[PDB]
């Protein structure tokens, strides 16, 4: 049950790649905070470019936890 | 609609802004100095368009205390 | 990117193809100053020329050492061979020093600009010192201010110049040397 | 445009102001200001000074191999573009206000 | 034991996936206050923004407590 | 041990945040009062993610 | 069975590397919003000139990926 | 040993906590103390997770 | 076969060195955003300066899969 | 020896957090020059800040000090 | 086997150096990027600096490779 | 022998303290490079702050250092 | 032979501290590039700051590969 054993550990500390996401998109949505202080009249757009780059740092947090469940479960 | 500082979003100009913040300095000084500073405050003039040579509607400014704080 | 080479030496010959013969080329600002940017030079050590100028008055001409200027990221202060700079100034106090001694001017607002040789033009349009501004009828009209807030953004943005004035103004009268 | 009536009592940089800003209503490239430098009691000779509209031509007038105000570090709340939009109509204000005193005294 | 061991050491490791939600959250909740120091005026449309990039941030801290929550307990 | 190493970006964050508002409070200091408003409301929603740490650690501890 | 074991912990710990890519690509998009709020004039070549940028740190994050399934399946 | 690694950056924030005090009272001096009334209330509220981190460190230890 | 099995740990922890050159690219990229934001004019001689930043710090990349590969396979 | 050998192993761990307060001083310290070159003539108050800030960082240093030798002699 | 095996997870948490060095590499060739937009006609004076900079960076990269053959092959 | 083995690997996860030490003595000494460049007239007393931060940085780099000889030799 | 296996493994993971040296320098050199773009009439004395900055902040990097050796060889 080694390996049994080792899934665990393994996908344990495969998961701390959702910290860099997580402080990634912290400064990401906190320059919106500071973009729409300093024009209000393009606040909508700033949010139309925040989803953008939203979705494509949660395909690199959907990247790490694949490889939870492909350790886990495959 | 603008972009920029808070006076320049908010339509007013650079110019009666930066004439508001001395407009208000003048009203906070001392009385020795605060009278001589009302002769540098004071606006008295006239303006006329001419949009087709010669005839034009009027325009009088008869203020002594500053520039007009609201909106023009 | 530089197609109309302009300038004042260059407006007189052409300008002396479509006048008349009869008049003299008119004067430009520039023939009346010989304290340029790019000019290389002006500092001489420790002391470099500050002009800190006003609509109604020539406030000092002559040089300082050290300048206190009130920028809108906050205050800085400015050495001889400082960095070129076009500085937007808060309503604040401009501290000049040359040496020992030290006048506090407070401004309403206004650009400070440093030219790549060193020289300082302060550009404020009105710069009374601490002595001549009352501490009593500051907090009158800034407690004024802080009450009228109406939805006409013209006025919410010249309450906002009320107040940030009338406040670095009593934060500069408390804690005077 | 006819303004008039501006020596009366005195003229200030509030009232050379509100006239400046009436030629922000247009928004021109450039500002011819026509006046007459009052050099001594005697000799009066005819200046133009010209203010340049902030990015619509100004900045195109210093470009060069780069750009020669590309030396200063902006110290604004905003950009380039708009520090210059409050620079440009300073330096307009100024310059009415110095024509129309050096104009008075000649 | 070598699985239930395993698990506890496993998600550990796990939680401090949350190490980079508290330093990104830092990041955001720091440029609301810089974003309403500039103007005071817009200072509740950020807000507007700060909740919107807030929750968004607390997916992987979510997705990061369904990974200590799928090792423990799959 | 190893789970609450989670604490050392809330030590981090905090320390963003709160530095942000002596940065806040040094640009106009009449909003300064909606400033700490605005920094408790964001170090109230940072601590709920301390909080989350500490618990499954009282969870692989006691549970 | 300690191959078969050392093949799951490896990849967790290769998988790290989805953090780093995931706080970078924060950054860049973070700097979107805020490149796009000084000018809205040249808000289309910026992003042109953030998925440029977008798509040549992701191939960080898939030469991560490379290594994973490497030392899994390999 | 790993549960003393969390105060890495509550140090970490720290320095950019008082990294602020120093800018801040470099661009204001006149305000120049209300902001240390600022950083000593963030600097304590700060080190509640130093405090935090600690208690765990003899949780593990001592029971 | 620890020998055989130490080589996968040990590799999962060789490509940890790519989360901070994507790190790195990340914030290279944004500044080319904030850069390209304040002279478009001469925007195009900083994307020729940014694949020469980008192309140096790749090379960290694979100086790091250099030892991959020279751990599994050498 | 195996808890005098936990003691040399985790000892190790428990001096992790002097990067932690090592980086932050010379984040503050570096703050220390930039504030000195904003205004110089204020520079003999931001060392009393400094200082002020130094000594009570390593509050940190010292708290993790403690406990790099109270598992080693205790 | 244990000590040939510790010769290559020895390693492999040997150029996790090359992570922050790569960091380095992006901080300091984005820096380049806002300098050259800055002003264009020192544009060719700061890659002379950059690469003053980089040859100097990728010191620490070599001191790092040198060491990752000194445990695998000394 | 494991009293003998884990003083050497207790003695490795000891100077990553030298980690954050290194970076924030970058960002110390590269707002020296700023510092210097606002106003070098300055430059004689930053860097009088410089080394003054630097001495303060390196008590905890000594602190470290000691912790790694206190391990191996005490 | 798990001593010389722990100055295997300890070895390894000594030389990370590199790491942030290496983040170091690129701060530092990055910061060389702004402040010469700055002013270029102090650029040859920064880079005076610079190589006093580049060979101290090693002084990190000269205690990180002191104990690497005091490790294999003492």
């Amino acid at each position: 049950s080694v390996l049994a054993a080792s899934k665990m550990v393994g996908a344990g500390c495969a998961t701390i790649a959702l910290a860099g996401v997580g402080a990634g998109l912290g400064v990401m949505f906190g320059s919106l905070i500071n973009g729409a202080a300093r024009n209000p009249n393009i606040a909508k757009q700033l949010v139309g470019y925040a989803l953008l780059g939203f979705a494509l740092t949660e395909s690199i947090a959907l990247f790490s936890l694949l490889v939870v469940f492909l350790i886990l479960f495959a | 609609a603008p972009s920029g500082p808070f006076y320049r979003v908010a339509g007013m100009s650079y110019l009666r802004y930066s004439n508001i913040c001395a407009d208000l300095l003048r009203n906070v000084l001392k009385e020795p100095f605060k009278a001589k500073a009302q002769a540098r405050q004071a606006i008295h003039f006239r303006q006329a368009p001419y949009v087709d040579g010669k005839a034009g509607a009027s325009k009088v400014y008869e203020l002594e205390n500053g520039i007009p704080k609201t909106a023009n | 990117e530089a197609a109309a080479p302009a300038g004042p030496k260059e407006f007189t010959e052409v300008w002396n193809k479509k006048a008349p013969s009869t008049l003299i080329v008119p004067e430009f600002p520039s023939n009346y100053t010989a304290v340029k940017a790019v000019g290389e030079g002006q500092v001489h050590g420790d002391a470099f020329p500050v002009n800190f100028y006003t609509p109604h008055s020539i406030l000092s001409q002559a040089q300082k050492d050290t300048v206190v200027l009130p920028g809108v990221d906050g205050y800085f202060g400015v050495k001889a061979s400082h960095v070129p700079t076009i500085a937007q100034l808060k309503p604040g106090v401009v501290e000049l020093h040359s040496g020992a001694e030290s006048e506090k001017f407070f401004v309403s607002g206004g650009f400070a600009f440093v030219h790549p040789n060193g020289v300082t033009d302060i550009c404020v349009l009105e710069a009374a010192t601490l002595d001549q501004v009352d501490p009593a009828a500051v907090k009158s009209a800034l407690a004024a201010a802080s009450a009228a807030q109406p939805t006409d953004e013209f006025e919410q943005a010249a309450n906002r110049a009320a107040i940030e004035l009338y406040s670095a103004l009593e934060s500069a009268v408390e804690a005077k040397a | 445009l006819a303004i008039a009536d501006t020596y009366k009592v005195r003229v200030t940089f509030g009232q050379a102001s509100l006239i400046v800003e009436e030629l922000i209503k247009h928004n021109p490239q450039s500002y011819q200001i026509l006046f007459n430098k009052f050099r001594s009691a005697i000799s009066f000779k005819p200046t133009v000074a010209t203010i340049l509209s902030p990015d619509l031509l100004e900045k195109q007038l210093e470009d060069v191999t780069g750009n020669s105000l590309d030396a200063y570090d902006i110290e604004a709340s905003h950009e380039r573009s708009d520090v210059l939009r409050d620079l440009t109509e300073f330096h307009l204000g100024v310059t009415l206000y110095n024509a129309m005193l050096e104009n008075n005294c000649s």
